């Protein structure tokens, strides 16, 4: 598990 | 740290 | 539950 | 906007 998350808009 | 196409928590 | 590479949270 | 942003493990 190594997915980059969060992001901005 | 919200919705969105680019990354703001990427891998940590 | 986190930041896995299967959703939880997906659309609403 | 509009995308999984929380996930599982």
């Amino acid at each position: 598990c190594g997915t980059p998350i969060s992001f901005y808009c | 740290g919200g919705a969105g196409h680019v990354p703001e928590y990427f891998v940590r």
